């Protein structure tokens, strides 16, 4: 139902376009964000955005240095990342819920999220 | 006090443990379709299993011992002391074997490590359930069916609302947690109504250690165990023949129909560990152990046909209201496994008689001579006629087994190997 491109090895400093495609119809009721995981630590949480009124949230790591958005023209969701540090290497993977699976303040529990892509690499050297 | 009078209290704190379970099962179903409950079968059934097992399954031992010394206050604060500290240093080692391998467990759960602090929540949770299945087997060791109903009713009600505040707060992981809390948060009323109806002091549960108690509750807990595996392990391999003959929609015909009724017997059979199990704790004479028995089976047996007959009439009605429209054929299971459930209720009667006498060899034969009945008739009967064949092997194995009940019961009592 997900599927990624874009990353890879980039020189710290530099920017990087990851984007993520959906399939199916229903679209612009899911909730979309993206999440990474690094070698050796979990999932965690980078950004969200919404199926509603657009809002976005970010993790205190990215936040002014990534952007999440979303295209319900194309069904595709983006993220665009700045100011890349060795942090930053990990699989970033899409993922998809909808809005009763997050509630009123876990839209950041990766586990609220059933419909998952396969992930893309992202090396900053 | 009385094995009916029990019966009235149970029944209605088991009608709203089922009223409430509906309540929240459907509002799992709606906020999160299959995806959400094909991710929550495991993390569900875990929650089953830890209700005897994060107490290490000394639950009825609890209530045996309580009910032999509740006039023997020195004994009693030993039998309570030690099931605490059983209790505690148990849920203790559970709690880190849960944090320590959360992501194992997860995976296990889930098919991802994703659950990880949900798992790690557990580990805390599961402290509450096993607290709190030690204060009401307490109260059924003093035969307190009011305290028992009072803490289970209250506890179900906040457990609704617990659930509700947790899911739409933490949206389905939220309610997972609010799935683990509902067993957990009894042990609040549980101790409210232990202390204030004046059953123990509130010191008889401060942790201490006999080893003969702790010898003798062990034998509750390795008679959890075998529990745990035997007519399991016969059920598994029970739908094996099934699959192998069949399609997956009778195994699916007869999964509904086991799983229905063994709730159906779960709810006939609550009041025994609250009154049979402690009474017959108390008695040793065998006149006094056979008025009892006797008694009890005048009572049960034409209460549960009535009630199982009343059922079979409803059938059309009992699965249209409790089961998903996916299968409607089973109607013709009805009568035979009803038929198998009143009988195994009568052999329920002897079961906890020897619960209520801590044999655990006579629990053993007790369990195999139901498998091996169990497995006679499956083996004959599911190859020929599938999800039919499989409601007449349990009810096969069940008319065996009550009657073989009695005719070991009337050796024993007779004395016939003295
Ligand atoms: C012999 C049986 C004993 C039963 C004992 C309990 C009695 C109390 C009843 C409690 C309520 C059960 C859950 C209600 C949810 C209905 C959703 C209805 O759903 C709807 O409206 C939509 O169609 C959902 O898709
Ligand atoms: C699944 C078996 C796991 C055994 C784990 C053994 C751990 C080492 C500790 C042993 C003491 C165990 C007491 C028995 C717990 C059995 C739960 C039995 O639960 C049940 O019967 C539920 O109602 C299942 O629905
Ligand atoms: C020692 C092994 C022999 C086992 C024989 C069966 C004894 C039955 C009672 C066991 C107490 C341990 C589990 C406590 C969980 C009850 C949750 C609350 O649920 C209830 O009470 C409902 O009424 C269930 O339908
Ligand atoms: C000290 C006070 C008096 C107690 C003296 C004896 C203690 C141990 C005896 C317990 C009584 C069990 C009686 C058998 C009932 C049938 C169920 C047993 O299940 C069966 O029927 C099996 O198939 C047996 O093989
Ligand atoms: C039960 C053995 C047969 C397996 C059937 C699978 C259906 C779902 C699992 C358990 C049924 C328990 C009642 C369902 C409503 C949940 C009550 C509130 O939830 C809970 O707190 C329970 O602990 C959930 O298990
Ligand atoms: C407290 C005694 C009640 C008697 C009637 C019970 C009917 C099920
Ligand atoms: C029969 C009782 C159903 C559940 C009621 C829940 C109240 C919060
Ligand atoms: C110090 C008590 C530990 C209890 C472990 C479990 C016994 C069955
Ligand atoms: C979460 C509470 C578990 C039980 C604690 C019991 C303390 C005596
Ligand atoms: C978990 C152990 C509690 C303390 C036991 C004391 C025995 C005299
Ligand atoms: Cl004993
Ligand atoms: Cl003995
Ligand atoms: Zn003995």
């Amino acid at each position: 139902q997900l599927v990624e491109s874009g990353g890879g090895l980039v020189q710290a400093g530099g920017s990087l376009g990851l984007s993520c495609a959906a399939s199916g119809r229903t679209f612009s009721n899911y909730v979309m964000a993206w999440f990474r995981q690094a070698p050796g630590k979990e999932r965690e949480f980078v950004a969200r955005i919404s199926e509603s009124r657009g809002t976005t949230d970010y993790a205190d790591s990215v936040k002014g240095r990534f952007t999440i958005s979303r295209d319900n023209a194309k069904n595709t969701i983006y993220l665009q990342m700045n100011s890349l540090n060795p942090g930053d290497t990990a699989v970033y993977s899409c993922a998809a819920t909808l809005p009763a699976w997050t509630g009123i303040i876990g839209g950041r529990r990766p586990g609220n999220y059933p419909y998952w892509g396969q992930g893309t690499q992202v090396t900053v050297s | 006090v009385s094995l009916a009078k029990a019966s009235l209290w149970t029944a209605a704190s088991t009608l709203v443990k089922i009223g409430a379970g509906l309540l929240v099962g459907k509002l799992l179903a709606v906020s999160f379709g299959p995806a959400g409950l094909g991710l929550a079968a495991n993390f569900r059934q875990l929650i089953t299993v830890l209700g005897v097992l994060a107490g290490a399954g000394i639950f009825n031992g609890v209530t045996k011992y309580v009910a032999q010394y509740h006039d023997n206050p020195q004994q009693l604060r030993r039998v309570v002391g030690t099931s605490s500290a059983m209790v505690l240093g148990f849920s203790t080692l559970m709690a880190l074997v849960f944090v320590l391998a959360a992501a194992p467990i997860s995976q296990g759960l889930f098919g991802n490590t994703d659950y990880q602090g949900l798992v790690r929540l557990v580990a805390l949770v599961q402290m509450g359930i096993a607290w709190g299945n030690l204060l009401l087997a307490l109260m059924k060791g003093f035969r307190d069916a009011a305290g028992n109903a009072l803490s289970l009713i209250v506890g179900s009600l906040i457990g609704v609302l617990a659930y509700y505040v947790s899911y739409r707060l933490g949206g389905y992981e939220g309610a997972l947690l609010g799935l683990a809390l509902i067993p957990a948060l009894v042990v609040i009323p549980a101790a409210i109504m232990l202390i204030k109806r004046g059953v123990i002091p509130l010191s008889y549960l401060k942790p201490s250690w006999d080893n003969g108690l702790a010898g003798q509750l062990s034998k509750f807990t390795l008679m959890a165990l075998i529990t745990s595996v035997t007519l399991p392990v016969a059920y598994i391999m029970m739908r094996k023949l099934l699959a192998a003959q069949y399609s997956w929609d009778e195994v699916g015909i007869w999964q509904g129909v086991s799983s229905i009724s063994d709730a159906y017997l779960q709810f006939i059979t609550a009041s025994f560990s609250v009154y049979l199990l402690p009474t017959l704790s108390r008695l040793t004479e065998k006149r006094d152990i056979t008025r009892e028995v006797v008694k009890s089976l005048k009572f049960v047996l034409p209460a549960v046909a009535a009630a199982s007959f009343t059922v079979w009439l409803l059938r059309d009605f009992a699965i249209w209201l409790l089961l998903s429209n996916k299968f409607t054929a089973m109607r013709d299971l009805f009568a035979w496994q009803l038929v198998g459930d009143v009988l195994k209720v009568g052999a329920y009667v002897f079961g906890y008689l020897v619960i209520a006498k801590a044999s655990l060899r006579f629990y053993i034969l007790a369990e195999v001579s139901q498998f091996t009945l169990l497995m006679v008739f499956a083996h004959w009967l599911i190859p020929a006629h599938g999800a039919l064949g499989a409601a007449q092997a349990y009810m096969a194995t069940y008319i065996v087994y009550f009657s073989l009940c009695c005719g070991v019961f009337l050796l024993w009592r007779r004395r016939a190997l003295e």
